[PDB]
């Protein structure tokens, strides 16, 4: 199949910036080359169609170029409402493909987050679970890496984690990293400690908890 | 209306009536 | 206004049958292509087959072939999405959109405009459950400044979505509430937090509402620190 790889993966920015996208194919597909916008929840809308072609509707501070196998979108000056998702599309042969989605985010500066840990709580031990909760506030850019240690024992497989959506007032992050254990693996060890890498950060920030204390 | 199964299989494979 | 609207959100059990539909307005069905797209819980979107409901010709991708069947009813200009034995795999939002084209000889491209509002199918051995409330307590070491942070999590429901409100509505500044993540066993989780000055611990009561409505589950839970 023609493969589409969109490149770079996200871009930050900020209102009135100049931004462009580019859509490589795998083959060559002339000039049948779709671009969509997609927020979080919604359905796709078409912006540009064949390269270059201004769906109606669509301001023309959109606008797509190329032929062949390399293609472009360039968003003249961002406005607030263009933060979102962006993929092309080729429709010149079967299969139709897509390629893997350009996010566009909100560009600020740098913040360390503000990093908290939760040991589980005597109601839920009751119940014959235990879980681990880390915290990671109020934090730019995205990137963040968040390392478990039980006695000093680098944990994996162990945790999920979840981020919530560019703040809309201060378009910072924050992050949920939580461990899961059974109540009798919890009580085997004392020191549960959560480890956190971020930019912001001149070294990595530690924040623990003995069992019990 | 057969005119209306007629112009279903002209637009199978031609240009869509709302693309300019 | 040209307008695709589509069926509601399904929940269903792995090897039932589903039938999810997309019905058109604002144009003449039998005169465009209509396409099917999936698109997996924070992934991309995947072509899944064209129907001409003129005649109901069909072509499908490689990747469901098999799978799922597409189909047309044009005297009620509805295009539909079936399949006979549903995977946990087949979780996912699903688009239909019309695919207008531009042809020359017989040769045609195609793009798609407009798309319709999703389909949300989920498709799970799980059975419904209200979720169990846990507090997150600060510790007693508040000193991020004279910033306090507590919370609570929200353990293993099925299916989604639970809401969180803090203090009834009247806590709104700090509040993060995080995307769900499934757990391994079937079931979802999420926690909610908030930060608060060190100071107000004590002097001001702080309680998360939980609300489920797949199970009529209501849940208060003070979170009180130590
Ligand atoms: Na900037
Ligand atoms: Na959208
Ligand atoms: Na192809
Ligand atoms: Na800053
Ligand atoms: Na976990
Ligand atoms: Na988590
Ligand atoms: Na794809
Ligand atoms: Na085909
Ligand atoms: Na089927
Ligand atoms: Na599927």
């Amino acid at each position: 199949e023609i493969v589409l790889t969109q490149s770079p993966s996200s871009v930050s920015a900020s209102v009135g910036d100049r931004v462009t996208i580019t859509c490589r194919a795998s083959q060559g597909i002339s000039s049948w080359l779709a671009w969509y916008q997609q927020k979080p929840g919604k359905a796709p809308k078409l912006l540009i169609y064949a390269a270059s072609s201004l769906q109606s509707g669509v301001p023309s501070r959109f606008s797509g170029s190329g032929s062949g196998t390399d293609f472009t979108l360039t968003i003249s000056s961002l406005q607030p409402e263009d933060f979102a998702t962006y993929y092309c599309q080729q429709g010149n042969s079967f299969p139709y493909t897509f390629g893997q989605g350009t996010n566009l985010e909100i560009k600020r500066t740098v913040a360390a987050p503000s990093v908290f840990i939760f040991p589980p709580s005597d109601e839920q031990l009751k119940s014959g679970t235990a879980s681990v909760v880390c915290l990671l506030n109020n934090f730019y850019p995205r990137e963040a890496k968040v390392q478990w240690k039980v006695d000093n024992a680098l944990q994996s497989g162990n945790s999920q984690e979840s981020v919530t959506e560019q703040d809309s007032k201060d378009s910072t992050y924050s992050l949920s990293s939580t461990l899961t254990l059974s109540k009798a693996d919890y009580e085997k060890h004392k020191v549960y400690a959560c480890e956190v890498t971020h930019q912001g950060l001149s070294s990595p920030v530690t924040k623990s908890f003995n069992r019990g204390e | 209306d057969s005119f209306k199964e007629e112009l279903d299989k002209y637009f199978k494979n031609h240009t869509s009536p709302d693309v300019d | 206004e040209v307008q695709l609207v589509e069926s509601g959100a399904e929940v269903k059990k792995p090897g039932e049958s589903l039938k999810i539909s997309c019905k058109g307005s604002g144009y003449t069905f039998t005169r465009y292509w209509i396409g099917w797209v999936r698109q997996m819980p924070g992934k991309g979107l995947e072509w899944m087959g064209i129907i001409y409901p003129g005649d109901s010709d069909t072509r499908y991708s490689p990747s469901f072939q098999g799978h799922v069947t597409i189909s047309a009813d044009k005297s009620i200009s509805t295009a539909y999405l079936q399949w006979n034995s549903l995977k946990a795999s087949d979780t996912a939002m699903y688009y239909c959109a019309r695919l207008p084209q531009y042809c020359s000889n017989g040769v045609c491209q195609r793009w798609f405009d407009p798309w319709g509002q999703g389909t949300l199918v989920t498709v799970s051995s799980a059975s419904t459950k209200g979720p169990s409330v846990f507090p997150l307590a600060p510790s007693s070491k508040s000193t991020s400044g004279g910033t306090a942070a507590l919370g609570c999590l929200v353990k293993d429901y099925f299916p989604e979505p639970v809401t969180v409100s803090w203090n009834s509505g009247a806590l709104t500044s700090g509040v993060h509430t995080f995307p769900a993540v499934l757990q391994s066993s079937g079931l979802y989780s999420l926690s909610s937090v908030v930060t608060v000055p060190s100071s107000s611990l004590g002097t001001q009561t702080y309680i998360c509402n939980v609300n489920h409505k797949p199970s009529n589950t209501k849940v208060d839970k003070k979170v009180e620190p130590k």
